[PDB]
C-alpha cells in the first residue's frame, strides 16, 4: 500500500474469511510496531468521525 | 470529511431576535419569500451582529 | 429564540470533501483568505451541491 486504508484492510480480511474461514472464526490478530498501531487508532478514528 | 463543531457549541445555533443574540451562539435568519433557503448567518462580536459569510458580487 | 433545527440534524453539519456528504449532512466551507469566515454552506438536493443562502444582487 502507499496509503493506508480500513476500507482495503476490511475488504482483503473479509474476502479472505469468506472464502477460507467460517464465521466464528475470523479473529485476525494483527504485528505491528507503535506506529502502525496509531496508524490504526488515526483511520478509526476518521471512520467513526464519518 | 468530519464534524464542525462540537455539539455544544452547535446546541448555540438559535433562530429569533437581532437584539437578544449574545455571544456563545449564533444566529440563522431563515428566508420568507423562500421556503427553505437562508439569509444570512451572524454571530456577533463587539455588540454588533456581524456577517460570516462572504459578500460575494458579480 | 429556539435552535433553528434539532440536534439530529445539526450534528450532521460537517467540514470536508463535497463528494462524501450525503443527503442527510450539511457541507460548511471555512473561507481560506480571512480567518473566521464562511464561503458557502451546502446540502444535497437531487445529488447535486447548492448553496442554502440566498443570492444576493443590486
Amino acid at each position: 500500500y502507499n496509503t493506508f486504508s480500513l476500507k482495503l484492510l476490511e475488504d482483503a480480511l473479509y474476502e479472505l474469511s469468506a472464502s477460507k474461514l467460517a464465521m466464528d472464526d475470523r479473529l485476525f490478530v494483527i504485528k505491528t510496531g507503535e506506529r502502525g498501531a496509531i496508524q490504526f487508532h488515526k483511520e478509526v478514528l476518521k471512520t467513526v468521525s464519518g | 470529511m468530519k464534524r464542525v463543531l462540537n455539539l455544544g457549541n452547535l446546541s448555540r445555533i438559535v433562530e429569533g431576535d437581532p437584539n437578544e443574540i449574545t455571544d456563545d451562539e449564533i444566529l440563522v435568519i431563515k428566508d420568507k419569500i423562500i421556503e427553505g433557503k437562508i439569509i444570512d448567518i451572524q454571530k456577533r462580536v463587539d455588540g454588533k451582529l456581524v456577517s460570516l459569510i462572504t459578500e460575494k458580487y458579480t
